[PDB]
RNA sequence: GCCGUUGAAGCUCUGACCGAAAGGCGUGAUGAGC
RNA sequence: GAGCUUCAACGGC
């Protein structure tokens, strides 16, 4: 339940960003941790950003959520670090990653999009 | 012998029984914020001296600062912590105080709490970005300054130059001694100066090619020279500020890397925010701005840190590992910046012990 | 549609809200201040605060079944790593009128937010200080019934010794909350909560030692008494 | 709509491995001009 | 001298 999570996220969702990494990280391009996710969002050209719900210091995340309205980039969470990080192909964990290159997802990246635009507000 | 509290300070023999006890003539959380550092106080100096001629040669307080200011004061001091005295004022606190004791304990308290903590806030993290420029602004200044002094006073003395290179040193010769002939062993002693000092020096000033001052020509580079002082002084003020002020920012990242070093990061990010959503390999190579742009540019190899060169274990440390234990401090740096700029939770003792510990692994390895 | 119940603590009631399920919440010492956006209930004329065990840690350990619960009205407690004082509220909650609470917080601008609270409870004193120097706050407090310490620092078993020689009299308790990592995140936990444990009981006896999951990964809080 | 050769303008260290293993590692392995 | 963010003209499904 942490205080950097400014909205629910479903059973699905959740789910369905899971596996939109594992279709980008073979047809598209992806970057993985904190970090290249977050140049990648000054980079200011990364398409969707995830962000774990299992996170401590629970502030090494913490400025995604601010930096992405700031570049304009909608961001979800997944709820285990551990769980993206074997999605985003390590077998460490990510406290987050940025989908730079959708590929086979694009229609997929594309319309989970939408589906946060709403209750991000 | 002797312990504090939230009215005077009092003194115990052996028994417990109390001697005497000053209550405070200033306001009780001016008095206390000095005494609990350890710092020594008029009611407290006032007091044990009412002691001194009472029979009591013998002393022993809670601080260990208290003690040796104490014994550097001439009086026999000792540390024992939880002590005859503070075991009675904090066991039967009304026996002193009365029933309302703890309201009392309360007043004191959210007042010396209140004067401890800074108000309101804001922008206190570009401010801090304004005394470190202003700090090493205050430099080229008192770099510029001293340099004339020393071209000035040379007329008249031009020894002096190379035989004081410590330019504080140099700088409290003109403002003390001032007129070349004032020279004489007492003066020169209390400057600090040495001995093979003081005896050259005399040896290359009793016989000089210096020009000669008149009393006028002279209070004018003294007026130099005191003022270069007062720039030493406000620098002092600059620093105090800086470390002061962290504890309002980034205490964590003060904790970590140093004020100084910190407010530097904090300068070249352009804010605790700017800092805290920053790429820690950006913060890697902060300051590093110019060797940066060579690398993108000449495709030259990468510089492997920036300002934080200065933390001890990458500038002691052979160039074999300087660059992993740059970026294993740039990480634990993101953090610290992050928790500061969020909550501002102090954790610094985890992230440092995580850092210590990386780098013996960086150590071990090579 | 919120029924409330005493609960075995006293200051501590327990709660079945709209859906039947329990809660716990203690009762609001000032009524009408949220202190940190807790949920406020009305019983028979007065406020009750839930205490959420996921916003809190004292909370995460008695909805988890601690047995012993030295806190009680009355009571005089140290209390280090006392924060925006969250929880602290609750313990002020618990210890009432006749009770007395000295907070420690090490950073400043975070123990400011505390201390507008305290102006109308009047039993904390916020204290700026460092829990690891205990004598450096020697003037502002005095021997307490029990100390709380929630600080995740390294030395925290003995920070709480220190104190416990310092402030803590004879035949009270006190209680601490341990978070593993901050210790040593190479060793692992249940190896973390025995050297703990053993380091404790050097000074103390160790009587109750409660695993904090579901609300906190661990993190273990033990209550020990100075004998 | 996608895409491309572009053009001035502004921004940007790198990013999955080290270990003989034991282990460490995206909470940042490795290389690298403060 | 690389690279991403961006905006007139050009090639094309
Ligand atoms: C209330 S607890 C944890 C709160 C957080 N929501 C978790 O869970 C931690 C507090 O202890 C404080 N602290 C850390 N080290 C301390 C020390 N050595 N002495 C006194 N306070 C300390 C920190 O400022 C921090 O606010």
């Amino acid at each position: 339940k942490p205080s950097y999570v400014k909205f629910e996220v479903p059973k699905e969702l959740a789910e369905k960003a899971l596996q939109a990494v594992e279709i980008a990280r073979d047809t598209g391009k992806i970057r993985k941790g904190t970090n290249e996710t977050t140049k990648a969002v000054e980079r200011g050209q990364a398409k969707l950003v995830i962000i774990a719900e299992d996170v401590d210091p629970e502030e090494i995340v913490a400025h995604l959520p601010p930096l992405c309205e700031e570049k304009e980039i909608p961001y979800i969470y997944v709820p285990s670090k551990k769980e993206l990080g074997a999605a985003a192909g390590i077998e460490v964990a990510a406290a987050s990653v940025a989908i730079i290159e959708p590929g086979k997802a694009r229609d997929l990246v594309e319309e989970i999009a939408m589906k946060v635009k709403e209750l991000m507000k | 012998f002797i312990s504090e509290n939230v009215r005077g300070i009092y003194a115990f023999d052996e028994n417990g029984n109390l001697i005497e006890k000053r209550y405070f003539t200033d306001k009780p959380e001016k008095v206390l914020d000095q005494l609990l550092k350890g710092e020594i106080t008029k009611d407290l100096e006032e007091l044990l001296n009412s002691l001194k001629e009472k029979g009591y040669d013998e002393f022993v307080f809670e601080h260990p600062e208290l003690s040796r200011r104490a014994k550097e004061l001439g009086f026999s001091a000792t540390t024992e912590f939880p002590n005859i005295a503070g075991e009675r004022l904090r066991s039967n606190p009304e026996e002193f105080l009365g029933e309302n004791w703890f309201e009392e304990y309360y007043k004191v308290g959210v007042a010396l709490t209140r004067m401890r903590i800074q108000e309101q806030s804001g922008a206190r993290d570009k401010m801090v970005i304004q005394a470190i420029e202003a700090l090493d602004d205050v430099d080229k200044v008192i770099n510029l300054l001293v340099a004339r002094l020393r071209e000035w006073y040379s007329l008249h003395f031009p020894e002096l130059d190379e035989l004081l290179p410590k330019h504080p040193q140099y700088v409290a010769f003109v403002k003390t001694v001032g007129h070349r002939d004032n020279i004489n062993e007492e003066v020169l002693r209390e400057l600090g100066l040495s001995e093979e000092k003081i005896k050259k020096i005399l040896e290359a000033k009793e016989k000089t090619m210096g020009a000669w001052m008149d009393q006028t020509d002279i209070e004018v580079v003294r007026q130099l020279a005191e003022e270069i002082d007062r720039l030493y002084q406000l620098r002092k003020k600059l620093e105090d500020y800086i470390d002061r002020a962290m504890d309002d920012v980034a205490p964590n990242l003060k904790a970590l890397v140093g004020a100084k070093l910190a407010a530097r990061l904090i300068s070249l990010a352009g804010g605790l925010r700017e800092l805290a959503m920053m790429p820690s390999s950006t913060i890697q190579v902060l300051g590093a701005e110019k060797a940066l742009f060579r690398h993108l540019r000449t495709g030259a190899k990468p510089p492997k840190h920036g300002v934080i060169y200065q933390y001890p274990a990458i500038n002691r440390s052979p160039w074999w590992q300087r660059g992993k234990i740059a970026r294993a401090l740039a990480g634990k740096l993101a953090i610290a910046a992050r928790v500061d700029y969020f909550s501002g939770e102090y954790i610094a003792e985890e992230l440092k012990k995580e850092l210590e510990a990386r780098i013996r692994e960086i150590k071990e390895k090579y | 549609m919120v029924e409330v119940k005493k609960h075995k603590f006293p200051g501590v009631y327990v709660v079945i809200d709209d859906d039947g399920s329990e809660k716990i919440a203690t009762k609001n010492l000032v009524p009408g201040q949220r202190v940190y956006g807790e949920r406020v209930i009305k019983w028979e004329g007065e406020e009750y605060r839930i205490w959420n065990p996921h916003r809190s840690k004292l909370g995460a350990a008695i909805v988890n079944g601690l047995k012993n619960f030295p806190i009680k009205p009355g009571k005089s407690v140290l209390y280090l790593g006392i924060a925006s004082g969250t929880t602290a509220s609750h313990v002020s909650d618990i210890v009432g009128w006749e009770g007395k609470i000295y907070g420690i917080e090490f950073s400043p601008r975070v123990l400011r937010e505390l201390v507008p609270i305290v102006e109308e409870r009047r039993n904390i004193i916020p204290i700026l200080g460092d829990a690891t120097k205990p004598e450096e706050y020697r003037a502002l407090v005095t021997k307490v019934d029990v100390i709380f310490e929630d600080v995740a620092q390294p030395t925290q078993a003995k920070i709480l010794i220190d104190n416990a020689k310092a402030y803590l009299k004879r035949g009270g308790y006190g209680m601490i909350a341990v978070k593993s990592r901050s210790i040593d995140v190479t060793k692992e936990p249940e190896q973390v909560f025995k050297e703990v444990e053993r380091e404790l009981s050097e000074y103390f006896e160790v009587i109750e030692r409660l695993n904090l999951e579901p609300y906190e990964k661990d993190h273990a809080l033990f209550v020990v008494r100075k004998p």
